[PDB]
């Protein structure tokens, strides 16, 4: 809610958001979970990136707070 | 050293000091 | 809800988007029947295209209107188009962008007239045309790798690394499938079986596909069929008739890597994947001698990736981690990239409207085709 | 607001970097953009289009590799645009601009153009707090823990001599010549070609850089070794070829020691080592001679030092201990020594103010230059 | 020996030969071996199987064209020694290889075990009293009389461009690439290939040179034609056959001012000839700029000078007086040259004898020659 409680309610609520959405960027950006996403390509599981991102919402939201 | 392992290039069993001898 | 047509110079591909195995799988052939004064009666086609001309083979003269990649009848491709769309998917194709696979390095006009073609006559409003090693190593699951595509009429090499094709170390050969057949028949006319018509064509590329397989030592392999007989093998044709082929089951895919005995003066397809490997960076080609992927339906043969791996090894140098990947669904892997690709979405960027083409023409094909 | 500094050296060829108080280069990266020369076809392909930073060396097989620093002097600014944002990147630091004072090095006797569109770079497009330029030799000293020597550098660019007595710098008797690295590779290169391997592409020229770091040695008498046959080592390219380079392993670095053989009227190592003592005055000679402090990457040479004692011996007055120190952390002497003179208040008392700069601009630099 | 030298052109494309002394080459021949690829059956057919000279060209469809000179570098030594054998047989001169001394011409930058070998060859198979070894820039000065001047010349397989000044050349500002006429028609049989007129017998690609050397117009705005449209005028292949040409006829000679098309990261030959002008000093390059030579045969194309000029001044600095100075017998010009050469007194001080060779080996070719 925009509208609840204080602003720095909003504050806080947009910096972390940019930090949390950033830390989970760098968790899909780290080896392990690109090979899972590598493992799952090359196991003929075609759309794996594909639905991995866009089930997901992390690229509109990293767009929004950013 | 591990601090003179970590980095790519160092220079691995080479003498440091380069002088000339004595008898001047 | 997209429409993926792999048209290659024998069979015709045919399917929806997302779908794992194609619809229609059929042989691209046209026949007219034979014309004499006599008459018919009670009804019969004028030219029977797919298993139609494949059941009335005994009759009509088979004619491929794709000869090496080139489509050298476009009355002919158009019929085999209008029988596929509304006769095997059974849908029209104004409510569906469809997606074209042509071999690389064609020439302009069959990647060009592909296009009128699917604008002016069916009204389509998006068709893409793909490279089909490209499609092959989609289907593949990788990005990075050399697809050794092998059709009937045409086979090429295309390298691909992480995603970004070479163009220029792209090779091609006509040595196919169909040289293949050829072959055959003149090495079956010379065992005293005569196999003359174009009817009689698909009968020894039928043996091709039963009991032909490629042989890992071609000389040993001779020597010893020259010296025993248990590697001779019995064949039933259509008619009560058997035959036994001694030689011709490993000395017909012989052609593919030794294609002197057609008289073509080129490279087989080993090293013709060699050559396409050096012709790129010298810093990938460890990737490439892992990914060789192989893919068609002329790579069908039985014990071909041993083959491939020794004369590699052979050529590529002694520290190098020669791999062949060849998958079963191989007969299959322009199609399931092509299903892949025009399920993406990314992709829908990718297609060339109507507008387009009614705008630019058929040269907006070279500036969107790859 | 001054939070930790950051350390950048930019190394003709390999940047290093980091921030102050550290006691280590955690970013080493060499210093180029690499673009991609190839085709996108396949969706899913490696991401963006400049490649600086560890993946250029993972992908060096598609690159289109520049250089923007020759000589130490900035051709192309875009691309050290480019770089410096890269050392700030989410890879490298992941701090913002506008965060810490930065320790920018620089080659001796650059132009004054440099400096000035340095610092339009670094408070135009970066906004830093602050920022200092020095020489490279003061920061060797500090890294080697001395006041009184003659830093004799060579990095991959430019090599220099500066001598400094107890701190005080003696600015008319630097040395500086722009034969380095880069000059030993390509000299190698052009004999490689005369041997029969065509090195010409980018990623090429960066395979004779691993060549002359790992391959090259120097000599002792180039003709007691010119007469006899070498070793001719075996080295194997990453795609698994094998190539030897006989006698010009011990050819190529004799560039620096000699300047003629690539057809340049210039000095050699030694004679920039040697006249950059005797520009200076008399009593700081012997002291000078008994305090030679190496740096930069082109000195770790196996055999250089050697033959460096060997040439000066023979151009120094008879007798005067020449004593040549040289560390282990050569290459990164510069780094630690920014980190070292950045870790102090004297460089708050140091550097320059951002609003100062603004009230100033180039004037500002070239008053607080030393 | 008390008779006259043989000046031999060992060119990639066209081996030029003579005896010293005359004013044109009496024996020119093209650089191929011809091996007949089909089977003899009738009796009183052609003997021999190895075709040289004019059997070779009257006879292309018999033979498999096998080129022993790749990029100027031989690659088929024993083709080489059959090419040699050939020039000192009855068909081509009469006369004894071990009666006369040997010039021969070579490409400059080549590898030293080209120079090896091939002096090994002619003095350990033939035993040629003397052998000289020589640039084909300096024997084109010699030609045309002149002394200053850059030779930019462009044979069927090297380009390459040595500046002199007063008989002193730079042997720094030497330029090499290897993309000339044999690899432009390499290119432009994969035009022809993408416009639909396919050639892939060796014996065809000289037909494909036919097709360069006749009907390939360089334009001078690249992309300002290359967006627009041309009358498509037809050509007559020795078959009788009709082909449209259409735009290979003006993009496929353009690969010697952009060697990207061919995928292949390098300079143009407007570049080869401004670096090795910029590589030279700053009181020479005026006199480099008013004085260019032309040579080989891949520098006759419609336009190429224009192109040059248009190039070069937009590369040479302003109000400079640019003057490309080509000859009129072009294809002979480093074969006058050499004969002029090879007539002098003086021509025996300068090459290497028998007993030279034979006290000391590749060290005194190395030491004779540039
Ligand atoms: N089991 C088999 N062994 C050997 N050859 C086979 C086998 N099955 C099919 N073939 C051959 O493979 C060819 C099939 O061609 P393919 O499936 O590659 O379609 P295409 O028309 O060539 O188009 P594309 O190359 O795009 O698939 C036929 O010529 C057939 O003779
Ligand atoms: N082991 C080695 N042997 C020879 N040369 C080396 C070695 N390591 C690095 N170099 C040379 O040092 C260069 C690194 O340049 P560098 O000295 O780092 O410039 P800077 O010091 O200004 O960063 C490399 O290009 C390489 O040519
Ligand atoms: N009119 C022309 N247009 C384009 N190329 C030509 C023409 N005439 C000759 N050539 C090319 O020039 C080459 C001959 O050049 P030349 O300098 O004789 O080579 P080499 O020195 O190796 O004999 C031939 O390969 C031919 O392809």
């Amino acid at each position: 809610d925009p509208a609840s409680g204080t602003a720095l309610q909003e504050i806080s609520f947009w910096l972390n958001l940019e930090r949390a959405l950033y830390r989970i960027q760098e968790k899909r950006e780290s080896p392990e979970v690109l090979l899972t996403l590598d493992i799952l390509k090359h196991g003929k599981r075609f759309h794996a990136t594909v639905s991995f991102d866009t089930d997901t919402g992390l690229k509109q939201a990293l767009e929004t707070v950013n | 050293d591990p601090k003179y392992a970590d980095l790519p290039g160092i220079a691995r069993n080479e003498p440091d000091v380069y002088e000339t001898s004595d008898l001047p | 809800a997209a429409l993926v047509v792999d048209n290659g110079s024998g069979m015709c591909k045919a399917g929806f988007a997302g779908d794992d195995a194609p619809r229609a799988v059929f042989p691209s052939i046209v026949g007219r029947p034979r014309h004499q004064g006599v008459m018919v009666g009670m009804g019969q086609k004028d030219s029977y295209v797919g298993d139609e001309a494949q059941s009335k083979r005994g009759i009509l003269t088979l004619k491929y209107p794709i000869e090496h990649g080139i489509v050298t009848n476009w009355d002919d491709m158009e019929k085999i188009w209008h029988h596929t769309f509304y006769n095997e998917l059974r849908v029209a194709p104004e409510e569906h962008p469809v997606l074209l696979t042509e071999a690389p390095l064609n020439p302009k006009a069959n990647r060009e007239k592909m296009t009128q073609i699917m604008f002016e006559t069916f009204n389509t409003p998006a068709m893409y045309v793909a490279i089909q090693a490209v499609l092959s190593l989609y289907a593949s699951g990788r990005t990075t790798g050399i697809v050794m595509d092998s059709g009937d009429g045409v086979t090429h090499t295309v390298p691909i690394y992480e995603g970004y094709a070479l163009p220029h170390a792209i090779l091609r050969l006509d040595l196919a499938g169909r040289d293949l057949t050829d072959y055959l028949m003149k090495i079956l006319t010379e065992r005293g079986y005569s196999f003359t018509t174009t009817a009689e064509r698909e009968i020894v590329r039928d043996i091709k596909e039963k009991l032909c397989y490629v042989a890992l030592d071609f000389e040993q392999e001779m020597a010893t069929a020259a010296s025993s007989s248990s590697l001779e093998k019995s064949y039933e044709l259509p008619d009560g008739q058997v035959i036994t082929i001694g030689n011709e089951r490993f000395r017909c895919p012989e052609a593919l890597f030794q294609p002197s005995f057609l008289g073509m003066e080129s490279c087989g397809i080993h090293e013709t994947t060699f050559n396409s490997i050096m012709k790129c960076d010298v810093d990938i080609r460890k990737d490439l001698y892992a990914n060789t992927v192989l893919s068609g339906g002329t790579t069908m043969y039985p014990g071909i990736a041993d083959r491939m791996q020794k004369e590699i090894t052979a050529l590529a140098p002694s520290t190098m981690k020669i791999k062949i990947i060849a998958p079963p669904e191989r007969k299959y892997s322009v199609w399931i990239g092509g299903s892949i690709l025009a399920s993406l979405s990314t992709f829908q960027q990718m297609w060339i409207s109507k507008q387009e083409y009614d705008e630019s023409g058929p040269s907006i094909v070279h500036r969107k085709c790859f | 607001i001054a939070n930790q500094p950051v350390v950048i050296d930019n190394g003709s060829g390999v940047i290093k970097a980091g921030f102050a108080g550290d006691q280590i280069p955690k970013y080493c990266f060499p210093n180029y953009v690499g673009r991609p020369k190839h085709v996108r076809v396949m969706a899913g392909a490696l991401e963006g289009d400049i490649f600086i930073g560890p993946k250029a060396e993972e992908h060096r097989g598609l690159l289109s590799i520049r250089y923007p620093m020759e000589h130490g002097i900035v051709k192309d600014w875009n691309d050290m645009e480019r770089i410096w944002q890269y050392v700030y990147s989410k890879d490298q630091l992941q701090t913002f601009s506008e965060e810490h004072p930065v320790l920018l090095t620089e080659a001796p006797l650059n132009p004054r153009k440099n400096r000035e569109r340095a610092a339009e770079v670094f408070f135009e497009t970066f906004n830093v707090p602050a920022l200092f330029i020095s020489m490279q030799a003061v920061l060797s000293l500090y890294a080697t823990g001395r006041t009184t020597g003659v830093v004799l550098d060579s990095g991959d660019g430019v090599t220099h001599a500066v001598p400094i007595y107890e701190g005080f710098a003696m600015p008319h008797s630097i040395m500086r010549i722009d034969i380095a690295g880069r000059d030993v590779s390509r000299f190698l290169r052009l004999y490689l070609r005369k041997e029969g391997y065509d090195f010409h592409s980018s990623s090429e020229f960066e395979i004779v850089k691993a060549i002359k770091e790992r391959a090259c040695y120097l000599s002792i008498n180039p003709q007691k070794d010119e007469t006899l046959e070498t070793e001719k080592a075996q080295y194997y390219l990453p795609d698994g070829s094998t190539i030897e380079i006989g006698p010009s392993r011990f050819r190529a670095p004799e560039l620096l020691f000699r300047p003629d053989l690539i057809g340049e009227e210039s000095e050699g190592i030694h004679e920039v080592l040697v006249f950059a003592i005797q520009k200076s005055d008399m009593d700081l000679r012997r002291t000078l001679f008994s305090n030679i402090v190496l740096s930069g990457g082109s000195t770790l040479f196996k055999g250089f030092g050697d033959r460096l004692l060997s040439e000066v011996k023979k151009l120094a007055p008879k007798d005067v201990k020449i004593r040549i120190s040289a560390p282990q952390e050569r290459l990164y002497s510069t780094w630690i020594g920014g980190s070292i003179l950045a870790s102090l208040d004297t460089f708050k008392k140091m550097w320059v103010s951002k609003k100062e700069y603004e009230e100033d601009g180039a004037r500002s630099i070239h008053r607080k230059t030393f």
